[PDB]
RNA sequence: AAAUAUUGGCGAGAGACCGAUAGCGAACAAGUACAGUGAUGGAAAGAUGAAAAGAACUUUGAAAAGAGAGUGAAAAAGUACGUGAAAUUGUUGAAAGGGAAGGGCAUUUGAUCAGACAUGGUGUUUUGUAUUUCACUGGCCAGCAUCAGUUUUGGUGGCA
RNA sequence: GACGUAAGUCAAGGAUGCUGGCAUAAUGGUUAUAUGCCGCCCGUCUUGAAACACGGACCAAGGAGUCUAACGUCUAUGCGAGUGUUUGGGUGUAAAACCCAUACGCGUAAUGAAAGUGAACGUAGGUUGGGGCCUCGCAAGAGGUGCACAAUCGACCGAU
RNA sequence: ACUAAUCGAACCAUCUAGUAGCUGGUUCCUGCCGAAGUUUCCCUCAGGAUAGCAGAAGCUCGUAUCAGUUUUAUGAGGUA
RNA sequence: AAGCGUGUUACCUAUACUCUACCGUCAGGGUUGAUAUGAUGCCCUGACGAGUAGGCAGGCGUGGAGGUCAGUGACGAAGCCUAGACCGUAAGGUCGGGUCGAACGGCCUCUAGUGCAGAUCUUGGUGGUAGUAGCAAAUAUUCAAAUGAGAACUUUGAAG
């Protein structure tokens, strides 16, 4: 009987596998899982929770994202490892020649980097050729740009997207939008 | 499937996870949208505002064949030249060879500004465009004409 | 024989029946947990009943062992039984109900051949 | 098939056994208890029956001999902790006693095979009780009524209380 | 005209369907028996056995029927028939019993039940060389000695 | 870690050594009963049920959060500024499987009631914090770069 | 009153599985976490929405921008 | 005083506290240059474990589907009974015995008309009540013979 401050058996709330069943997106974190372990190297350990995040958690990066993280000085010759897809972009036409460690690479993307000469790698490749993360660099893609994040926190006086299908007048455009008819939000 | 439903592990529990005194009716609150104005005015002024009411003019026997005005932004203007030609036309900017976008037969009607087009020459094919796309691609040396 | 154990302490070894599984014969034995608002035995009462838990979860290395020690297997034929052939420690052998008399016999012989103990031998005779 | 496989076999191999840290240290034993003093039987064939220690074995046991001629007990081992310690006491420097330890009295080499499934002493055990006893009768007569007292058996009589009677 | 609809009719083919309280109301002489003045309402009821081979014949009884015999692989398949559950009931047996009984902890008493190790076993002369003709240990239960952890009860010594 | 010049030994990261009996209903299990103590009849409504609250004579079977249109969050998977084959066509071993075009749907641009207009001054801006990486640094630590993100000031687009 | 044992609106079938903020019931186990009966609005008081309390999914980081706490200092109150 | 007021100690016992073992959850960790059945596994350390409504996770079970075990079975499948045994904390699984007669399992997945003690639940059946209440209005039967196995009730006669 004693008193308890914090929730007893709580759980850290993190993931610690990815639940998703892929063997070899297991792989990967079985790899990375040892190198995490086995080495001193923060990096690891960035990655290796990295690799667990959902897909809305993981979102693409583009190649235009890997050039401005380039533009970056000191950053010309590191690598950049994306955690996740890369999908290539058609804003960007001249790509700056370098290697990039994803776990999936779009055919556009891999088009787009191969003939721009760079050189397109996965985590394994990565492993090997940097284990504790020589020269790298760690993308992530945006998250709050995401289509269900426009809802979230819904409220009066916040600035947020309704939750509506059909997007127009008559549709939420009456009393309680505007001022001249009942209220303003 | 049915065997991963809540009800299989709410089988044995006496309310099936709809509490005792709650007592799960049929519809305690109303049908639809029902009481948007009297018993769930919070929830339709807080989640959904700007429901009831006139707003703008009735359009009478509205077609969406007159509004059919897609945009295409300058970015992606040079998506509409063929992957295998777009680099050809990229490399060696040639003011007597530009190549010909026509953005209206892929279906286009509005030629926007989101800017930054390579300053190459280029012909444009649009229905309408916006002030500023006119002038980057005037600034790239290309030229615009009303096709209809 | 088998390997040495530690002592198997089965720490509750009354089998839990249900409540008023005698005083209605439509209650069956089976436990069923006791859900009820008001059931003295869900409320863990003195002198009532008392509800599985964890704490009476046996001891991990003298789990699923029997009183000899061994792990039984449930063997349905020859071609099953080899599997069990270095592993004779640990797993004795189990003659399926289903399985004939005339395939016993065959089955015996045969375990019984390579030391692997059977805890129903006495099944299925004939005399 | 009939149950399908466990894959995780347990170690089919025993592991050994951790080094032990204990030693066998000697037993040491109760100031009641003195070479020559005069024991009461508690537990065995001979309850009750008082008796003379003689020597303390290796096997932490006690070697007594209640002169066999005068209490039938012959001379026997018994454990250290099933004896009461009398205060009286017989002097003993005049009794050879070495030759009684462990092995001497090594019951028999017994197996299986033989097996007493349906239910006589050797002359050296008779004569070696009467060497020991030699000493014994021969210094045991100098003080007088031990002979009786050692003779008769001992019980706990009504009223009396064994913990405020002092042995 | 066609592409379209078709829970009616006829024919046909299928099913991750139902399986005799299910599936049509209706697997069976089912819109039948039956109820209602009438409109209408409307069930229950499938399975012996491969084959009736459906128990000839003897005896008791008035007869049903019983006992036999017999057919049958089986009558623990006899048409009141595949298997035949429970409530409920009888017989026998076991137990208990001063206004309930029943249940939990613990154990006695009685009834009843799995198991070792009784292992090629640290080997030993085979009757024209694979029986070791005595074995190593754990199976249960304890006792003692030395220890370790937790604790309890004391006897004392020194010191402030 | 101790004791030992040391070798080693030990009460030092958890029990050993010896001994005896039995080897089976002996220990134990199950069950019945007895004995000590305890235990109110369950489900539900309820602040409160053993209730002088209601349902429940007993047993077997049947019996209650299912499907769908459209969605929200989350998650998995495929592709990814694209995505969706299966309205249809070709094919087939024939309701399967395989292949296929254009459209169309959602997304890529918003805003306005509408007419309409429509998103880079800047390295896509600045400031602050920011994992990680990099330079030095034995190491802290100091710097440089700092994606995601959080706040804010901006800048551009629509409307007034 | 009576109108086929039916009458302050017969009976039969269908729409119909009418409606229910109301009553009863809602079927396996174990494990972990674990409340509320309060705000506000409602022809609202046997009910809902909304906030609150709870779970789960997590996400960003790594000892802090913390705390049903005290001290120090400085305010405020109009109860005993 | 076994009352009152007070004090001294001794003592009794909670599922409380300490320690130990075991179980589960959580957290923090360890575990790959011939080392482990090759990683949701193993192992170490520590702290916790009440609970309705409710949430979530891991599992057991039932009807059927795809696959596999060249699975089981007329020398006996399923079913059923079993104060017989074992396993799992449990849902349940497995075995042994008897009846039994023809199909049915284990595992990986898929699917649903998927788990009952209740609903004055439905249908069917059976109980205690219980050999009980009741078979008491209509004045009323009796004798003998006959038939018949059997006569208060049938005849026929005689009476009333």
């Amino acid at each position: 009987g004693i008193d308890h401050t914090s929730k007893q058996h709580k759980r850290s709330g993190h993931r610690t596998a990815p639940k998703s069943d892929n063997v070899y997106l297991k792989l990967l974190v079985k790899l990375y899982t040892f190198l995490a372990r086995r080495t001193d190297a923060p990096f690891n350990k960035v990655v290796l929770k990295a690799l667990f995040l959902s897909k809305i958690n993981r979102p693409p990066v583009s190649v235009s994202r890997i050039a401005r993280a380039l533009k970056q000085e000191g950053a010309a010759n590191k690598t950049v490892v994306v955690v996740g897809t890369v999908t290539d972009d058609a804003r960007i036409f001249e790509f700056p020649k370098t290697t990039v460690a994803a776990l999936r690479f779009t055919a556009g993307a891999r088009a787009k980097i191969v003939k721009a000469g760079g050189e397109c790698i996965t985590l394994d490749q990565l492993a090997v050729r940097a284990p504790k993360g020589q020269n790298t660099l760690i993308l992530r893609g945006p998250r709050n740009s995401r289509e269900a994040v426009r809802h979230f926190g819904m409220g009066p006086h916040k600035g947020k997207a309704p939750r509506i299908l059909s997007t127009g007048r008559k549709f939420e455009r009456a009393r309680g939008r505007r001022r001249s008819k009942g209220f303003k939000v | 499937p049915s065997r991963f439903t809540k009800t299989r592990k709410h089988r044995g529990h006496v309310s099936a996870g709809k509490g005792r005194i709650g007592k799960h009716r049929k519809h305690p609150g109303g049908r639809g949208m029902a009481g948007g104005q009297h018993h769930h005015r919070i929830n339709m002024d807080k989640y959904h505002p700007g429901y009831f009411g006139k707003v703008g003019m009735r359009y009478f026997h509205k077609q969406q064949a007159h509004f059919w005005k897609p945009v295409l932004n300058l970015d992606k203007l040079w998506t509409l030249i063929p992957e295998d030609k777009r680099d050809q036309y990229l490399k060696s900017a040639s003011k007597e060879t530009a190549p010909v976008i026509d953005t209206l037969a892929a279906g286009y009607g509005k030629i926007l500004g989101k800017g930054r087009i390579p300053n190459v020459p280029v012909i444009v094919k649009a229905r309408f465009v916006s002030k500023l796309a006119e002038e980057k691609i005037r600034a790239a040396g290309g030229v615009v004409e009303l096709i209809a | 024989a088998s390997l040495p154990h530690p002592k198997i302490v089965k720490k509750h070894t009354k089998k839990f029946k249900r409540h008023h599984s005698d005083r209605y014969h439509r209650v069956a034995e089976n436990w069923r947990k006791q859900k009820g608002i008001d059931s003295v035995v869900r409320r863990r009462f003195r002198g009532n009943i008392s509800q599985p838990k964890i704490g009476y979860g046996s001891n991990k290395k003298t789990k699923f062992l029997s009183p000899s020690g061994h792990k039984t297997f449930l063997v349905a034929n020859v071609k099953d039984l080899e599997t069990l052939t270095m592993h004779t420690k640990t797993y004795a052998a189990e003659i399926a109900h289903n399985i004939s008399a005339k395939n016993r016999v065959v089955i015996l012989a045969r375990a019984k051949a390579l030391g692997i103990k059977v805890t129903n031998p006495k099944g299925r005779l004939a005399l | 098939s009939a149950q399908k496989a466990p894959k995780w076999y347990p170690s089919e191999d025993v592991a050994a056994l951790k080094k032990t840290r204990k030693a066998a240290r000697p037993q040491k034993l109760r100031a009641s208890l003195v070479p020559g003093t005069v024991l009461i039987l508690l537990a065995g064939r001979f309850r009750g029956k008082r008796v003379v220690y003689l020597k303390h074995l290796e096997d932490n046991t006690l070697l007594i001999s209640g002169p066999f001629k005068v209490n039938g007990v012959p001379l026997r081992r018994v454990n250290a902790r099933y004896v009461i310690a009398t205060s009286t006491k017989v002097s003993v420097e005049g009794v050879n006693v070495e030759k009684f330890n462990v092995e001497y009295f090594a019951k028999e080499k017994l197996t299986k095979k033989e097996k007493k499934e349906a239910k006589e002493i050797k002359a050296e055990r008779v004569e070696d009780q009467k060497v020991v006893d030699k000493a014994l009768i021969a210094e045991i007569k100098k003080t007088p009524l031990l002979k009786q007292y050692l003779s008769a058996s001992f019980s706990l009589k009504n009223g009396d209380k064994p913990h405020m009677l002092k042995f």
